[PDB]
């Protein structure tokens, strides 16, 4: 029954930080990773890091590590914060699960969208 | 002396036991 | 294969 | 080895010692 | 529970407790040469933790022990990757032993099977080892109590063809041998014959579920059964996958790395780069 | 960091035919300890989220038709659907997971009709 969902706050004032919350169920997240990617409005799809089952860490350098990934094992909520936003960094926002030695990302959240403006 | 080394060596040892590292 | 067995099996001496 | 030591040979009760303790 | 590492027991029962808190043996299991043991020192004594062998086991000389079903109930695997002469598993010399008991093993992986010389040995005719072994070929079952025809083997079970005829499948008259259908192969099945997830090995406690497996047919990492380590994993003692650090902590009083795993020691052509634990080949011949 | 880079950039085929697209990384994804290739696939139909489709660059997915085939080591692969259906209209991409995860570019698959 695997399902992860983002909780976005769906507009960020420019220079303000975005913070999204993927909450999972069907699965354990001591058990699998999970990755985040995002879309601006008609391109294409940017990875911007994972966190695996051990809470180890890798990030997408263009993102200047702006970009933080924690979570809460017992809660299974994944965190995402993202320092000082820009107009270019409105796009739909995903956390999709990978289960790391066995295959790469089964299961994608149905995403939210984020807009940078005030 | 086949199956009759391990019974010779039990005879040897004894209370003291066999020998591992 | 006992043969293989006794040696493996029975450490000599540590000297 | 004991089985070269005792079977392909033959075990003077010290040499049969050794492998205890 | 625990990775405990390889042991070696002897002479008397008290090393034997250091199993206790156990889940898998990282190396061999020999359990011998124990020459005054009694039944009585051996009817309150289980290790109902233990799951998995990743070498061998081996039991000669172990006075007094009828039966293994109360000492390794739950074991299930025994990977053979070290073996004791092309064996997985060896019952030599065995004295007092009645039966096997094993019920919970479904997997040899790798290795064969030698059961020799002993008295009161029976219910071996009774076990179909071909859901066991992918070699029969090799296995070395001979001068037990079972070869001389008058073994009252008595077991419902899975009764399957070996010579030209089908015979009862149990491991003593109060435990059947598991058969699983075909389809599910060697990677288990539920009590309603639901096979496991590929990714396991003999038995699971959900069925279509990697982090449910018993054992894990490939590798396992962070509670779960994967088909290979990926980076910046490395594979371990054929089973688990570690990180750089275990692999050079291990090193450090002699592991290195090759190809994705982490090993004892340089496989030929190679040497080992003192800096990064890493096998680099040989400019001319190798250092001797 | 591995780069990855797809071509092309979008195509149109009718129902029916044959279609390949490629991917390109930086680096090799081609892993030693088991020869397998740490690519993958993945269709998103337009207002949908993504789907698996490949990995290792070759197993394809259950519940995937037999249509979609996965080709390629090292550093170049390719993706074919054989038999174009009018669903099969969306966007391809190409992860790499070997280290850390990055995707191409994507490719846009569009319908050929009067
Ligand atoms: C018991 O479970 C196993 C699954 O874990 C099951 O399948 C067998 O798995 C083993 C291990 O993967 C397979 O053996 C390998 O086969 C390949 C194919 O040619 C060989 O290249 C392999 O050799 C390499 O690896 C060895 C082991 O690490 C090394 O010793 C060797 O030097 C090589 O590097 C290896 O032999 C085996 O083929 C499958 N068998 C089948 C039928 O798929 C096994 O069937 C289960 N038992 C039963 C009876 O169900
Ligand atoms: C490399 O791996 C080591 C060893 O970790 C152990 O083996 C691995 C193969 C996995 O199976 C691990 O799950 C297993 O722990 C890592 O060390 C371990 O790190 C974790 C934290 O990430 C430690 O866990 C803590 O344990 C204490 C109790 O001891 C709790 O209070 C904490 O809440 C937490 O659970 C673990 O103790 C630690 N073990 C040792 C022996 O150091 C290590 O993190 C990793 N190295 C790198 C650089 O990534
Ligand atoms: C056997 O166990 C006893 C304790 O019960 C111990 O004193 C003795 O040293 C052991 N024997 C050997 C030879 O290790
Ligand atoms: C097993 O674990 C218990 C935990 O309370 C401990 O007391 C005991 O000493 C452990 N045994 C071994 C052999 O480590
Ligand atoms: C299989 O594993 C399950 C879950 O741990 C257990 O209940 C069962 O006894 C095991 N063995 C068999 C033969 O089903």
């Amino acid at each position: 029954q695997v399902q992860l969902k983002e909780s976005g706050p769906g507009l960020v004032a420019p220079s303000q930080s975005l913070s999204i919350t993927c909450t999972v169920s069907g699965f354990p997240l001591t058990a699998y990773g999970v990755n985040w990617v995002r879309q601006p409005p008609g391109k294409g799809l940017e990875w911007l890091g994972m966190i695996w089952g051990d809470g180890n860490t890798d990030y997408n350098s263009a993102l200047k590590s702006r970009l933080s990934i924690s979570k809460d094992n017992s809660k299974s909520q994944v965190f995402l914060k993202m320092n000082s936003l820009q107009t270019d960094d409105t796009a739909r926002y995903y956390c999709a699960r990978d289960p790391y030695g066995s295959k790469p990302m089964d299961y994608w959240g149905q995403g939210t969208s984020v807009t940078v403006s005030s | 002396c086949g199956s009759h080394l391990v019974e010779a060596l039990y005879l040897v040892c004894g209370e003291r036991g066999f020998f591992y590292t | 294969f006992e043969d293989y067995l006794h040696n493996v099996v029975f450490v000599p001496r540590p000297s | 080895g004991i089985v070269e030591q005792c079977c392909t040979s033959i075990c003077s009760l010290y040499q049969l010692e050794n492998y205890c303790n | 529970g625990e990775v405990c590492p390889g042991m070696d027991i002897r002479n008397n029962l008290t090393r034997l407790h250091e199993l206790e808190n156990c889940s898998v043996i990282e190396g061999h299991l020999q359990i011998l040469l124990m020459f005054k043991t009694r039944p009585e020192d051996f009817r309150d004594l289980s290790f109902p933790k233990l799951i998995m062998i990743t070498d061998y086991l081996l039991l000669f000389r172990v006075y007094g022990l009828e039966s293994l079903k109360d000492l390794f109930p739950n074991l299930t695997v025994i990977r053979g990757s070290r073996l004791f002469f092309n064996y997985a598993l060896v019952i030599f010399e065995m004295v007092h032993l009645k039966e096997l008991g094993l019920y919970n093993l479904m997997n040899i992986t790798r290795g064969s099977v030698r059961i020799e010389k002993n008295n009161e040995l029976c219910y071996l005719a009774t076990i179909d080892w071909s859901r066991i072994l992918d070699s029969v070929e090799d296995n070395h079952i001979v001068l037990n109590k079972d070869d001389n025809e008058e073994c009252g083997d008595i077991c419902n079970c899975p009764a399957t063809v070996i010579n030209g005829q089908f015979v009862e499948r149990c491991w003593t008259h109060s435990h059947c041998q598991k058969v699983c259908p075909t389809i599910c192969k060697s990677h288990g099945c539920t009590a309603e014959g639901l096979c496991c997830h590929s990714e396991c090995l003999g038995n699971c406690s959900q069925p279509d579920d990697p982090t449910k497996c018993v054992a894990c047919r490939n590798f396992y990492l962070d509670g779960r059964c994967v088909e290979t380590c990926p980076p910046p994993y490395y594979h371990f003692q054929d089973w688990r996958c570690v990180n750089f650090s275990f692999c050079q902590d291990l090193h450090h009083k002699q592991y290195v790395i090759h190809n994705n795993k982490c090993i004892p020691e340089c496989p030929s052509g190679y040497t080992m780069n003192s800096s990064n634990l890493l096998c680099t080949p040989c400019l001319g011949p190798c250092p001797k | 960091d591995i780069v990855m880079s797809q071509s092309p950039s979008s195509l149109v085929v009718s129902v029916g035919e044959k279609v390949t697209m490629s991917c390109k990384s930086s680096q090799s994804l081609l892993y030693s300890s088991n020869q397998k290739n740490f690519l993958a696939w993945y269709q998103q139909k337009p207002g949908q989220s993504p789907k698996l489709l490949i990995y290792w660059a070759s197993t394809r997915e259950s519940g995937v038709p037999d249509r979609f085939t996965g080709s390629g080591s090292g550093t170049d692969f390719t993706l074919t659907i054989s038999s174009v259906k009018a669903e099969d209209l969306a966007v391809y991409y190409c992860q790499q997971y070997f280290r850390y995860r990055t995707f191409g570019g994507g490719t846009k698959l569009e319908i050929k009709r009067a």
